[PDB]
């Protein structure tokens, strides 16, 4: 289980991410391998170990 | 006619990555660009590794 | 045999003591059996019946 | 009513117990979990005699650890001191 | 009267240590010195961090 | 649990070690927390993944 805070805080490459279906549909119907969906604004990105 | 790539491009390990390969068993590609844009604050890399 | 070798001379500082105007060399072999696997032979076991 | 304002200030570096320590200031300890200090030591052999069971090269890899310790102190302020410090009032003496 | 260190031990973090801190949840102290002495060839540093 | 390969690959510092008792005794009586005592020449420090 990867460190999603490392994905959050590291600077990202801006990509025109345009897949076919809706985003929630492609997530919740399990297109990708390991999903991680926070709905609010998680403070787990702010704790560094 | 199309302009094809003549040879395969090379991804090489920067010597920053050797220490992470030895210690933490991972390679974070394009390490110096991540370091520069993390100490600069600019959140968008110009391009991907 | 006394002719055989021992040509040059090099200095070294050790600890010596006077024994009735017969000076002798103090020396301990702790540092050569410091972290080895053998037993220091200057330690000994003596039996008394 | 009056007060008293004599305090014997003591310092960690001026005290003799600083000889026991090696004081280090590092501002991000709150993100630190555990600090390890791993060591590697190989032993010196001694050449064996005739017919004895002999040793071989032995390396030993140990690891020290750090200990967390939080210290604190509470202190309070009156509300009148707060409204005096946040704003001054004109008036008499 | 003895000589006493009049300052605290100020000790900073390197930026690539911050990158390793984000990505791998770990810190290798004096990362530049380790990275230099790895690719150089000498296996003995002057001092620790 | 402990990456002992990074201890054998990264360049160390050179310190005069002064254990209290003999070092094999302090190893075999478990003063320290994590140990990797062995004999011979382990090729474990070579298969880097």
């Amino acid at each position: 289980m990867e460190n999603w805070s490392a994905l959050e805080l590291l600077p990202k490459v801006g990509i025109p991410t345009d897949f076919l279906t809706h985003v929630k549909t492609s997530a919740g119907e399990e297109m990708f391998e390991a999903l991680r969906i926070y709905y609010g604004d998680d403070p787990e990105r702010y704790n560094i170990h | 006619t199309v302009s094809a790539p003549a040879t395969y491009g090379n991804f090489v390990l920067s010597p920053e990555n050797a220490v992470t390969a030895i210690s933490y068993h991972s390679i974070l590609a394009d390490f110096n660009s991540y370091k520069a844009h993390l100490t600069s604050g600019q959140p968008h890399l110009p391009n991907d590794s | 045999l006394s002719q055989a070798g021992a040509h040059s001379l090099t200095p070294l500082s050790m600890d010596v003591i006077r024994l009735g105007e017969k000076t002798v060399i103090m020396e301990n072999l702790r540092r050569v059996y410091k972290n080895t696997d053998t037993k220091d032979p200057l330690e000994r076991n003596v039996d008394l019946t | 009513g009056t007060f008293c304002n004599r305090l014997e200030w003591v310092y960690f570096l001026t005290s003799g117990l600083a000889a026991a320590a090696h004081a280090i200031k590092f501002h991000d300890l709150n993100k630190l979990t555990t600090g390890k200090m791993l060591f590697h030591v190989q032993v010196p052999r001694v050449a064996s005699g005739a017919g004895l069971p002999t040793s071989r090269q032995t390396t030993i890899m140990v690891t020290k650890y750090s200990e967390k310790s939080p210290i604190t102190i509470p202190f309070e302020l009156s509300a009148a001191c707060l409204t005096y410090l946040r704003e001054t009032f004109e008036g008499t003496i």
